């Protein structure tokens, strides 16, 4: 029912956060948290 | 404008005259409440009451009593002048001989202004 | 079969020997048929159609043979006529001997006790059979009956304290009373029983009801015989204190039994399912107990009166407190202690039996005896005390806090807006039109809401079908499936003005919104969407829907469920916005987004507001998401109840002589011209008569003197008398110059007497009804009053309202062949231009500026003619100065010279010679010569006459102000429709629209409150009605006005009209009885119905009356149509009445004509339903379709929709084979009887109609002549009487003629060849 990403059976294609739904071919290389900790920046 | 003025001193020479007057006081000032109130004392009572429900709406501060009053023509008027005052002093009191020391109610009126508060306790 | 065998055997018509009456027959029906069947109403029809009432239980009634079972059966059959509306009461006028036993014995019955002998099923049928008698107290049988119910003397019924108390109050009564103690003693022992008994039913009764009502569980169920005897007496206490003789001393015992008080505190109110109904007539009543009416003098009560009555109750309350309790209370003034909330502060802590002996000394209750406790509840007592001295808002502040568009709680409730589904069975919370109002806002009231509630059906209507069609669907949001012409979604709405309340009132003046719309739509739509205009009113709907995306609607099923109907409000176009944000040479508005500005109901606004502030409950106006459309000529509903509170909150200043009249009490002929106070003696009655000949012909009980013995001397004025003698005096008519061509028009009708007592009536101050039946010249009598008043009394204006355009079209067309000038003619309207000149304002304005110019070119034209030098122009001002200064100046000396003496000094100083050149003395003698003299200068005159009046136009620039100086001032004739009349009477009032008379046509076709309202489309002058003349022609013998859902008229009688009304209340008529149109063999089809009714000599005696009909050898026939191919009536749809073996004999008889040589467009086909001329129409393009042979009926139709209406042949189908149907309405049948010039052929089941009481003066003329069609095809000049020289074959059926007619044209189509392309 939610109709926005806020909120299978839905049957609706419903992206929760923020999983992309249009084509970017976006350059960023993914930041990174090893087990417990940092982001990656190294 | 002087035009309506000249006709509203037409009304004051006289019912067609208090339309005139009333319909000048409804056309949307406490001193020309207090003139319409002088209408409802010379011409003709509830619809009174409701102008005088917008004239209290309009200031709730102590003349309203009076403007009561003319609906008693008292003692009703004279109890709205005394839950006016529990809304808010010797008004009531004229409201209790319509249903029926001025110099006291005058140092109360001194009290009624808006050390000093012992002076209103004094 | 049984109850038809029965029939059959007993008591059917047309059957020449019966069995004698047996008492066992009326037994069994009631037991076996009417009461085995639980009251059926199927079973009740059949025995009411079959007349079983007129001609085996009535007239077989008698007090030797009276029982249950025959009351019962008679008040079954009375009921049911009024539930068929057809007349209840005529065969006890009849018979009327064994009627007061009967009535006194109905009156036995409705107090037996309680699930007895009677069931209180059956006691619902008597009580509603008694509300039935007291709505009818017209009627002389059932009055002298009933006035022994409701007289003084019924106040014995009263508590013993409470009636000394009204005594007391009203000192003048008691004698009054002792006169009646004292009569009373005069009376034998059982006559005196039976005189107590009467004088106590109706209080008797109340203490049945209360009894019944207190037997209603509050959870448990309870059986539905107790919640209908509930409602149906509510309904009979409400009509009872709704009429004046009934309510006059009634009231004051409805108030001692404290009913009221009962029924708020019932546990059937607090039912809010099952005492719905009950609650909505309870609120009713509770309007009427506390009516703002004198019962004595059954004047209206002030507002000082009011509260003088509100003061002494609380006064005397206050006189017991302190005498005997609330010595707080009795001490205080009136406004501390007189609100409710103030009166349960005092009253409520107190005890049972102190309430109770408060209540006593108040005269309420008996004395409560010392040291016992009161038997009734604490919530009786307290709510008993509280509602009788509590403050009350007037009838006038109730109506101004009504919301003016129906919200979703009104819509759907069928108590209050019946379907037309409703049969008759139960009541509704309606209003009802009778006879009599109580006061002018008893009156307009009614007519509100019954106004209100009619049009909420058609929203409703309008609602569920363009909100279904939009197809909501869930997406938690709306989606729409599909599209709609009239609604559309909104895209935005937005509060944008709510402004303070006036002072007093508790309501915003003024509320505003702006609300956008998508218009991705057709262009059709999108132009439609941007066609809506000021003041028109739409829906603003919310829906939450309840189905998944694809679930089918079912339009059978409850709306509000299938598409989630939460909200409903309406709203007022103020206008559309253009791209500057202006409330809108209109712009061309780009992309498809369009919002309106509109206006909201204030008092709903405030309520809703109030219900969130106080309540929580959310604002409406967040969440509407569809907006709704109507048609425009459908959508006045809220204009026409703003104009009718508008007018009920004004003095409503009517004529003195009209006021009792309208309200339907006192003389019903007190305003006829006979009786008026200002009667005129002496009238000019112009050319109205012909010669002197006709004018003695037309006052037959009359001696005539003329002032003047020369036969050749013999227009004329007449002079009445204040016996039988009428001075004429012949006069000439003022020269109006030497252009003979300016002679004036003359009427050319020889009005017959009864013609001229009604142009008599017309021209005299009062009241004047004409009764016009079928082309009786209702429109020459209405032109020649208008004439008439024109020229008698110049300053008057008249106002005409009709019905229809038609009707104006005929007025104007017979107004320009009289001596009317048409500058003084105007015609309003919101149209087809169907008369020679344009009597629009737009057509008006511009005669006037062509005429200007016409005349001051003849001011030009005199101005040379005189010597006068300069070369400028005249305007309408300059000619002024130029009329006084070159030609008065002028004519005084001429007049000085030649009138103040010789023939010749009468033309050789004569001023205007050259002027006139193009038209002057004859020399003879000089009073000749100088009358010439004297009507050229009258001719000059009215030149500079016209042209003062045309000034206006140079003063007013735009066309609608100058519509505006002919609608105030120049006009002395001003027509419009009632319908317009009611859109525009708050700009007429605004303008200072005056006038002195109204005329009316079609009167019976219109409203009540819509007749009513024209009569108020000016101010009071100096505090009374200017209007001086009411003049209505109609007739109430053919078709009411319509109500589009016929619930109402079942119910309410909506349809009466206020002519219908005065010619039942009584007012003198004048019956019209000669018509001009149709054969004298067609008029008695339907002349039964009037008062000597006859027809005019052209219709005697022209030729083409009794030229028969080629190929037909009667001009009229009746003919039956048996069953085709199994069937008789059909309905493909439901109520979509059709008869194909009717439809197409009819088609068939169409092509036999048109094959005979008819002009076809000479013969229209009529049928009472709608469904059977979609039929016949179907069949007219699939047999005839391209045939050169046959052309097209004017028009295929229904007979309603044929009022007015005429053609030379009608060929009539009347569908039914089950059912009678709507034809059973009498006035139905005369119209259907009345279209035809020269030819009627009807196609019917006979036997049918043949059994319907109400239609045999009819069908028993009809079933003279053969019921199979004579035919003569081998035909014309051959007369109606005589032998035809041709061979008649008689066709038996409806295939044998489509035989024929195919055989037929299979010849033609050998033998000719015709040829258009």
């Amino acid at each position: 029912i939610p109709r926005l990403l806020e909120d299978p059976e839905i049957h609706v294609a419903q992206y929760p956060l923020d999983m992309g739904r249009k084509k970017k071919m976006s350059n960023a290389l993914a930041i990174q948290v090893d087990s417990e900790g940092k982001i990656k920046y190294d | 404008v002087m035009t309506v003025r000249d006709f509203t001193q037409v009304f004051d020479s006289y019912e067609e005259s208090m339309i005139a007057a009333k319909m000048e006081t409804a056309s949307e000032e406490e001193e020309d409440d207090v003139d319409l109130e002088l209408r409802l004392a010379r011409f003709e009572l509830i619809s009174r009451r409701p102008l005088l429900l917008n004239s209290v709406l309009l200031r709730q501060n102590h003349h309203v009593h009076e403007w009561h009053k003319r609906v008693a023509l008292g003692r009703p008027r004279e109890i709205i002048n005394t839950y006016t005052e529990a809304v808010q002093p010797f008004k009531a009191t004229g409201k209790p001989h319509t249903l029926w020391f001025y110099e006291d109610n005058g140092q109360l009126d001194d009290a009624r202004v808006i050390a000093t508060k012992v002076n209103f306790k004094q | 079969e049984f109850v038809t065998q029965l029939a059959c055997k007993y008591w059917a018509p047309h059957i020449k020997k019966k069995s004698p009456f047996d008492i066992k027959v009326i037994e069994d029906i009631y037991e076996k048929e009417i009461v085995k069947s639980r009251f059926a109403i199927r079973k009740i029809m059949l025995l009411e159609f079959s007349q079983y009432l007129e001609n085996y239980l009535w007239m077989n009634y008698s007090p030797e043979v009276s029982s249950k079972a025959y009351l019962m059966s008679i008040c079954c059959m009375v009921n049911e006529k009024f539930r068929e509306n057809v007349p209840a009461w005529e065969i006890f006028k009849k018979k009327p001997d064994h009627f007061p036993f009967f009535f006194k014995h109905i009156l036995k019955a409705a107090l037996a006790e309680t699930d007895g002998e009677f069931s209180l099923h059956e006691q619902t049928v008597l009580l509603l059979f008694l509300d039935h008698c007291f709505n009818s107290l017209e009627v002389d049988l059932i009055r002298s009956q009933v006035q022994q119910l409701i007289s003084l003397p019924m106040w014995m019924g009263l508590q013993l304290a409470r009636l000394e108390l009204e005594l007391k109050k009203t000192p003048k009564l008691r004698k009054f009373w002792n006169l009646i103690k004292k009569n009373d003693e005069k009376m034998d022992p059982e006559a005196r029983e039976q005189a107590y008994q009467e004088r106590r039913f109706l209080s008797q009764l109340i203490q049945k009801f209360i009894s019944v009502l207190k037997s209603v569980p509050l959870s448990e169920p309870v059986t539905m015989d107790k919640v209908h005897y509930c409602e149906r007496f509510i309904e009979l206490m409400i009509d009872l204190e709704a009429l004046l003789p009934t309510r006059r001393w009634f009231n004051t015992i409805l108030d001692d039994s404290h009913l009221l008080v009962h029924c708020y505190l019932s546990n059937l109110v607090r039912r809010e399912e099952d005492g719905h109904l009950f609650s909505q007539l309870l609120d009713m009543l509770k309007f009427y107990t506390g009516f703002e009416i004198n019962d004595q003098t059954g004047n209206a009560l002030t507002e000082n009166e009011m509260t003088t009555i509100h003061y002494d109750r609380i006064t005397s309350l206050q006189r017991a407190a302190f005498a005997h309790f609330l010595y707080d209370f009795a001490l205080s003034n009136v406004a501390e202690v007189d609100t409710r909330e103030s009166l349960v502060k005092f009253f409520g802590p107190l005890s049972s039996n102190t309430l109770h002996q408060v209540a006593s000394y108040l005269c309420l209750l008996p004395t409560l005896p010392k040291n016992e406790d009161t038997t009734f509840d604490k919530e009786f007592l307290l709510e008993l005390l509280v509602s009788r001295h509590e403050r009350r808002i007037s009838q006038i502040q109730q109506l101004n806090q009504m919301p003016l568009y129906p919200t979703e709680k009104i819509i759907w409730d069928e108590n209050i807006v019946p379907t037309e589904y409703y049969s008759g069975e139960g009541c509704l919370a309606l209003p009802k039109l009778n006879l009599q109002f109580l006061t002018l806002h008893d009156y307009l009231l009614r007519n509100f809401n019954l106004f209100r509630l009619e049009s909420t059906y058609e929203i409703r209507q309008d609602i569920e079908d363009s909100v279904s069609r939009m197809k909501p669907w869930q997406s938690g949001g709306v989606v729409f499936g599909g599209w709609a012409r009239m609604a559309q979604p909104i895209v935005a709405f937005t509060v944008v003005e709510v402004a303070k309340p006036n002072i007093g009132e508790n309501w915003p003046t003024r509320v505003r919104a702006d609300v956008t719309i998508n218009l991705n739509v057709r262009d059709h739509i999108k132009d439609e969407w941007e066609g809506l205009r000021k003041h028109d009113v739409c829906f603003l709907i919310t829906v939450r829907p309840t189905k998944p995306y694809g679930t089918k609607f079912d339009r059978r099923r409850p709306f509000i469920e299938q598409v989630g109907l939460v909200y409903v409000r309406g709203c007022e176009i103020q206008g559309m916005l253009d791209d500057k944000g202006r409330v809108i040479p209109r712009p061309n508005l780009r992309g498809e987004s369009r919002t309106f500005r509109v206006f909201l109901d204030p008092n709903q606004y405030q309520q809703d507001m109030t219900n969130t502030i106080q309540n929580g409950a959310e604002d409406v106006y967040e969440t509407f998401n569809i907006i709704m459309r109507r048609k425009p000529k459908e959508n006045n509903f809220k204009a026409v109840l703003e104009t009718i509170r508008n007018l009920m909150n004004t003095d409503c200043v009517v004529p003195d002589w009209l006021h009792d009249i309208i309200l339907g009490y006192g003389d019903p002929s007190s305003a006829h011209y006979s009786k008026m106070p200002n009667q005129i003696a002496t009238l000019d009655f112009n050319d109205t008569f012909l010669s002197i000949e006709h004018l003695k012909a037309s006052f037959p009980g009359h001696n005539v003197k003329v002032t003047v013995e020369d036969p050749a001397l013999q227009p004329f004025r007449i002079t009445f008398p204040v016996a039988k003698t009428l001075i004429v005096e012949p006069h000439v008519i003022p020269n109006r110059g030497p252009y003979p061509y300016n002679q004036p028009k003359r009427n050319t009708i020889q009005f017959t007497h009864t013609q001229i007592e009604a142009i008599r009536a017309g021209m005299q101050p009062g009241l004047t009804m004409v009764v016009g039946p079928p082309g009786t010249g209702k429109t020459d009598v209405a032109v020649q009053i208008i004439s008439n008043i024109y020229h008698n009394f110049p300053e008057q204006r008249t106002l005409i309202v009709t019905h229809s355009n038609q009707a104006l079209n005929q007025l104007f067309e017979k107004i320009m062949a009289l001596d009317i000038d048409e500058r003084h003619l105007l015609r309003l309207g919101h149209e087809e231009l169907e008369t020679e000149k344009d009597f629009s304002r737009y057509g008006r304005v511009n005669y006037v500026l062509a005429r200007r110019i016409e005349l001051l070119e003849e001011v030009k034209r005199l101005q040379k003619s005189l010597g006068v030098p300069g070369d400028a122009s005249y305007t309408c001002e300059t000619a002024g100065y130029f009329f006084l200064y070159q030609v008065m100046s002028r004519w005084e000396e001429y007049i000085s010279k030649v009138k103040n003496p010789d023939v010749t000094e009468v033309s050789t100083f004569f001023p205007f010679h050259e002027y006139f050149a193009n038209a002057i003395f004859k020399g003879r003698s000089y009073e000749e010569d100088m009358e010439i003299a004297e009507g050229c200068f009258r001719h000059i005159k009215k030149i500079f006459t016209q042209l003062e009046e045309f000034r206006a136009s140079e003063l007013l620039r735009s066309g609608l102000d100058r519509s505006k100086y002919l609608l105030v001032k120049e006009a002395k004739i001003i027509a419009m429709t009632c319908t317009h009349a009611a859109l525009k009477r708050h700009d007429l009032v605004k303008l200072g629209f005056k006038y002195d008379n109204i005329l009316m046509e079609e009167a019976a076709q219109i409203l009540e409150i819509e007749t009513f309202i024209p009569l108020l489309l000016q101010n009071p002058q100096d505090g009374f009605s200017r209007l001086k003349r009411w003049i209505m022609i109609g007739d109430h013998h053919q078709l009411p006005p319509v109500i589009k859902n016929m619930a109402f008229q079942k119910y309410s009688n909506m349809e009466q009209s206020l002519f219908t009304r005065f010619v039942r209340v009584g007012v003198p008529t004048v019956d019209l009885d000669a018509q001009g149109r149709a054969r004298a063999s067609l008029c008695n089809l339907y002349n039964w119905r009037y008062k000597n009714l006859g027809n005019l000599p052209h219709v005697q005696l022209l030729p083409e009356f009794s030229t028969a009909n080629a190929g037909l050898l009667y001009d009229f026939q009746l003919i039956n149509v048996e069953d085709f191919q199994g069937v008789g009536e059909s309905e493909p749809n439901p109520y979509f009445y059709q008869n194909l073996g009717e439809a197409e004999y009819v088609v068939a008889l169409f092509m036999y004509m048109c094959l005979l040589g008819y002009p076809a467009d000479k013969i229209s086909i009529l049928t009472t339903y709608n469904g059977q001329k979609h039929l016949i129409r179907d069949i007219i393009n699939r047999r005839c379709g391209n045939n050169p042979l046959i052309g097209r009926p004017n028009k295929v139709t229904t007979v309603d929709r044929f009022q007015g209406q005429q053609n030379d042949y009608i060929l009539l189908s009347l569908v039914r084979t089950r059912a009678v149907g709507h034809l059973r309405d009498v006035r139905r049948l005369v119209v259907a009887m009345s279209r035809a010039r020269l030819g009627l052929y009807i196609f019917a089941r006979v036997s049918l109609f043949q059994n319907c009481f109400e239609l045999t003066p009819a069908f028993s003329q009809l079933t003279a002549r053969p019921l199979h069609l004579h035919i003569i095809p081998t035909e014309t000049t051959r007369k109606n009487g005589e032998r035809p020289s041709h061979e008649v074959q008689i066709i038996k059926n409806m295939p044998q003629m489509a035989n024929f007619v195919y055989n037929m044209y299979m010849h033609l189509i050998q033998t000719t060849h015709h040829y258009h392309q």
